RNA sequence: CUCAGAAGGUGAGAGUCCUGUAGGCGAACGAGCCUGAGUAGGUCGUUGUUCGUGAAACGAUGACUGAAUCCGCGCGGACCACCGCGCAAGGCUAAAUACUCCCAGUGACCGAUAGCGCAUAGUACCGUGAGGGAAAGGUGAAAAGAACCCCGGGAGGGGAGUGAAAGAGAACCUGAAACCGUGGACUUACAAGCAGUCAUGGCACCUUAUGCGUGUUAUGGCGUGCCUAUUGAAGCAUGAGCCGGCGACUUAGACCUGACGUGCGAGCUUAAGUUGAAAAACGGAGGCGGAGCGAAAGCGAGUCCGAAUAG
RNA sequence: GCUGGAGAUACGCUUUGACUCGGGGAUGUCCGAAUGGGGAAACCCACCUCGUAAGAGGUAUCCGCAAGGAUGGGAACUCAGGGAACUGAAACAUCUCAGUACCUGAAGGAGAAGAAAGAGAAUUCGAUUCCGUUAGUAGCGGCGAGCGAACCCGGAUCAGCCCA
């Protein structure tokens, strides 16, 4: 049944990266990446979020009520923008350390 | 019969133009065949009980109170086999060469009655870069509001190709009636082998 | 390439069904019994068309002598004396004048009366 | 313009769809159906009734060269032994014989496998000759 | 067909079909009249429509 | 920007957002004097190839016999002579050929009665067994999948809320028809009917629409379902409960024969294949006209029957 | 980042490089050619050897001196032993269906075939297989239904090597 496997299930950005909402609601809001799920997409960022009425049945308290929690997202938003912009940064480079690769566009690192 | 090239006239263009202006009948005979030949024959159909899966016999003929039919693999049955379905055909044949020759003659002549372009020394492409192709065409009156068919040698000059639209490369005279007729205009570039 | 029957039959059927309106019971609602009855209707339409002509003729006539006999004549006599006078080519829908215009039809009667006998 | 490309004006019709009112319900009426036996039929066919034994054989058969072809039209150019192309013999692998059809007085030299004596009459009587292999 | 091959039903220049003559053939002749030596080549094209496709490579 | 414009994903249709694509690179470990004897040859029983015992050659064996050695031997369709072609009774051998469990790519192939039987199942179910054998789909862009209140044991629904939409709420895309109902309009309880049709009146309506109107209805005239099968069908002769969907004149071949159309036309055309494919050229082996008559030899604008000419 | 589809709470594991790979290994219970012996598959009962129990190894036939080889399983394809009938002939015996279906055996990724006691009628060709063509031609046949070559030529591929 397909499902998000269209991209090569390689993820741009990373676990902690700061990033901008591309399209969608908000759009240009930012947040540190909370959860990255390569298979299914599903970026968790500090941005747009929905009020979740929690399931009435519970072992602890009758409770329910409504948590705020999170709204997960696709590759629908941007990736790790350095140069004071919402730029989509293609290039990698072997620069700085001879180990890591730092994606930049008009600029360096990220 | 009348053309000025990119390097300046090649000694002149004459060739010939099978008057009256082309012909639509003989043309359409060609392209019909053309597409017909290139057509890939393929079909999925299940015939009857050999090709479907049923086997055996059914409730028995007389005295069941219901209809006669002896098997479930037959066309009159849902989930059954199919009668007169498509099979893996061919659709190919040999159009008489006389007409195949005559076809694109007419078709080349169809571009001559209208806008027609031939070139030598199109070297302005400057390797490939695809951009100088856009310039070379632009300097030559090719807007991009027309779809062009580039036919030539010198693969570098072809290696700049395939624009947002309108640009189609057709190497070293594999030219056919279809492609040149479907396009807005044609650039045969090199007049060599177009002798 | 298969081409299924889709969206063709349904439109045609409904096209028939809609012709059937005041049709009683199954006649209106289900196609097969609706389609035929139109078969028979064809017979009733085409034929009744040239018949209403017949009907009306006998209706006009039926009026004419009703008026004629009121004056002591009859359709046969009246139509003849009116014919026996080239004067009145009146003929068609003479009944209108018979029913609606009594004083008129009378003068029309005596003309027939006179130019006959 | 590809879309402007027209028909042939009566190159050909569509086939026959036998499913409809107006022209359907076809074949014969009875016993004309589900078929595949047919051809010629009966009691005792004419063929079997008719006599023969005869032969088959068909040995040597000759490529004909019409005499009018050489003389008069063209140059009467002395077709020689193998003219072949530009001349009328094609399939060959069979001997060639020269027969009298058309005639004029002009010289000729013909190499053939055989010829009619009444043709070979007119070959020399116009001047020239017909030669045969040893 | 192979039937009319050494048999009758010969085609001609015009395409017409040639029939031999039957009665009598190799037996039961006797009698008198010429007629014995009078069974020759003959034809009709009425039936012959159906005899063309039976053997046409040759005449 | 383009050596990259193929393609799929992203809240709706992106060349420049993502994955990609053109192009470039890439591994330790991997994987590509002789020369054939119980035989050739034969007789009997048979069979193979076009070979049906036929004038039956030759191969091949079941049963009986049973040779020559090169101043030899087998074949050339009974057999003989001449003339030729070939050396049996020892074996092995890549390549061009076939098929598709399996992987890839493409499609004037299907799109949930289609396509494989299965949008997974040889499962459910049937059979002691061999064996046979199903139907199958869709919330949303995202679960944000409905905390909370109300009636009810529940089921189920009414709110609130989320969402563009709950006219998507989990018996979740569209949702036709048969079939069941609710409300309204005009109608119906002395009337004999294939259910209609025609004419007029009555009531109601007014978005192709105030007329040649739509809907309904009363009254009058007319009026023997449909199909098949038949000399003849409303037939008390066949078929059908109704609606949906499935469902029947096709494809093949260097085939045959006609018509129309086209290109070359005293000529016309290639097949297998080779090469090149974002496309086609190449390929004369062969085929069809071109001469007929005869049983055939054969002869030839002639031929055939025959001594001629009569045909 | 991960902690199979599994969707669900928990315990967690991971830059000392997880997970997902690509490629070698290592363990691989019992049944099944099953093969220690038995046996209504996947369970019962044994003998020998190394030994501290735990446990590991062996114990079927067939070719051979031995190394070693063979049993069994394959969708269709190949070759071989065996070999139908319906049907057609407008009935039916020869004939056709057809050496098709099925059965059995063997084998491989292919197989079969092959290096002229040949084809043939030019004193020509030149192992085999395959395609086109010859050609519905020669012929076969209750001379019925119907069956139906090869040689020349054009192609695909082209190798001949060894023993008595
Ligand atoms: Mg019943
Ligand atoms: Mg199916
Ligand atoms: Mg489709
Ligand atoms: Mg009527
Ligand atoms: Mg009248
Ligand atoms: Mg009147
Ligand atoms: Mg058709
Ligand atoms: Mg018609
Ligand atoms: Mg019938
Ligand atoms: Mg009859
Ligand atoms: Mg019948
Ligand atoms: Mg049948
Ligand atoms: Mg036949
Ligand atoms: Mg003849
Ligand atoms: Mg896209
Ligand atoms: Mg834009
Ligand atoms: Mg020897
Ligand atoms: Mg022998
Ligand atoms: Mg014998
Ligand atoms: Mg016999
Ligand atoms: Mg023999
Ligand atoms: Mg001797
Ligand atoms: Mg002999
Ligand atoms: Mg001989
Ligand atoms: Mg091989
Ligand atoms: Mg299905
Ligand atoms: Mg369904
Ligand atoms: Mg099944
Ligand atoms: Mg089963
Ligand atoms: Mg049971
Ligand atoms: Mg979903
Ligand atoms: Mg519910
Ligand atoms: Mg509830
Ligand atoms: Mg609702
Ligand atoms: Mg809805
Ligand atoms: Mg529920
Ligand atoms: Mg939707
Ligand atoms: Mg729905
Ligand atoms: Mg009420
Ligand atoms: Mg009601
Ligand atoms: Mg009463
Ligand atoms: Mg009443
Ligand atoms: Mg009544
Ligand atoms: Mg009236
Ligand atoms: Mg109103
Ligand atoms: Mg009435
Ligand atoms: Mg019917
Ligand atoms: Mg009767
Ligand atoms: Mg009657
Ligand atoms: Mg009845
Ligand atoms: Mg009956
Ligand atoms: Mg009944
Ligand atoms: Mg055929
Ligand atoms: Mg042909
Ligand atoms: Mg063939
Ligand atoms: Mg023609
Ligand atoms: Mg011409
Ligand atoms: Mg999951
Ligand atoms: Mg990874
Ligand atoms: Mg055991
Ligand atoms: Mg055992
Ligand atoms: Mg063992
Ligand atoms: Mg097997
Ligand atoms: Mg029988
Ligand atoms: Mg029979
Ligand atoms: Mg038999
Ligand atoms: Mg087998
Ligand atoms: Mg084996
Ligand atoms: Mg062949
Ligand atoms: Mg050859
Ligand atoms: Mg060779």
């Amino acid at each position: 049944p397909s499902a998000g496997s269209h991209h090569n299930d390689k993820l741009h950005f990373k676990k902690g990266d700061t990033v901008i909402v591309l399209s969608g609601k908000h759009k240009g809001q930012t947040g540190k990446v909370l959860l990255a799920l390569p298979r299914d997409q599903k970026v968790v960022v500090e941005g747009v979020n929905v009020i979740t009425k929690n399931v009435k049945p519970s072992m602890t308290n009758p409770q329910g009520g409504q948590e705020q929690r999170e709204l997960a997202l696709h590759a629908s938003k941007v990736a790790l923008v350095d140069p004071e912009t919402g730029k989509a940064t293609r290039v990698r480079k072997q620069i700085v350390d001879g180990k890591k690769v730092r994606v930049a566009v008009a600029s360096g690192k990220t | 019969m009348a053309q000025i090239n990119v390097i300046g006239q090649n000694g002149g263009r004459t060739i010939e133009l099978p008057l009256p202006e082309v012909n639509s009948g003989v043309l359409h005979e060609v392209v019909t065949w053309q597409l017909a030949s290139r057509r890939r024959g393929t079909a999925s159909t299940r015939t009857r009980a050999q090709v479907s899966k049923t086997g055996r016999k059914m409730y028995g003929q007389k005295g069941t109170g219901n209809a006669r039919h002896g098997d479930r693999s037959v066309p009159t049955f849902v989930g059954g086999g199919v009668a007169f379905g498509p099979k893996p055909r061919s659709y190919d044949y040999t159009l008489p060469r006389q007409v195949r020759q005559l076809g694109l003659a007419m078709a080349i002549a169809s571009r001559q009655e209208g806008g027609k372009l031939v070139a030598v020394d199109g070297f302005d492409i400057a390797d490939a870069k695809t951009k100088n192709f856009i310039s070379w065409a632009k300097q030559n009156g090719l807007d991009g509001t027309e779809k062009v068919l580039l036919v030539t040698d010198d693969e570098n000059t072809r290696r700049a190709a395939r624009n947002v639209s309108w640009v189609s490369v057709l190497p070293v005279a594999g030219v056919n009636v279809y492609d040149i007729l479907r396009h807005d205009r044609l650039v045969i570039d090199a007049a060599a082998l177009e002798i | 390439p298969r081409a299924k029957t889709g969206i063709v039959r349904r439109r045609r059927h409904k096209k028939v069904l809609k012709r059937a309106k005041g049709f009683w019971g199954s006649r209106s609602k289900q196609y097969r019994n609706a389609f035929q009855t139109l078969l028979n209707a064809a017979t009733y339409e085409y034929r009744d068309r040239r018949n209403k002509k017949r009907d009306f003729r006998r209706l006009w006539i039926q009026r004419i002598n009703a008026g004629a006999r009121l004056h002591g004549m009859n359709y046969s006599t009246f139509i003849n004396g009116l014919k026996r006078a080239n004067i009145d080519l009146n003929r068609k829908v003479l009944a209108d004048i018979a029913a609606r215009e009594p004083e008129a039809f009378k003068a029309l009667v005596d003309a027939s009366r006179n130019a006959r006998q | 313009g590809s879309r402007k490309d027209r028909k042939r004006v009566g190159r050909g019709p569509g086939g026959t769809d036998k499913t409809a009112g107006r022209g359907h319900k076809g074949q014969k009426s009875r016993s004309g159906a589900g078929k595949g036996a047919f051809f010629e039929g009966g009691r005792s066919r004419l063929i079997a009734r008719l006599p023969k034994r005869g032969f088959n054989n068909v040995g040597t058969t000759y490529e004909v060269v019409k005499l009018s072809q050489l003389q008069d039209l063209e140059d009467t150019t002395f077709d020689r032994d193998t003219l072949e192309a530009y001349r009328l013999v094609r399939r060959k692998n069979r001997p060639v014989k020269l027969l009298a059809s058309g005639e004029i007085s002009r010289a000729v030299t013909v190499h053939v496998d055989a010829a009619s004596a009444a043709a070979i009459k007119a070959v020399e009587a116009a001047g020239g000759r017909v030669v045969l292999p040893e | 067909t192979h039937k009319m091959a050494k048999r009758r039903i010969k085609i001609t220049g015009t395409g017409k079909v040639m029939a031999f003559k039957s009665g009598k053939r190799h037996q039961n002749t006797g009698k008198s009249g010429d007629e014995i030596r009078g069974k020759g080549k003959g034809f009709v094209l009425a039936k012959a429509e159906w005899a063309r496709m039976k053997l046409m490579l040759p005449r």
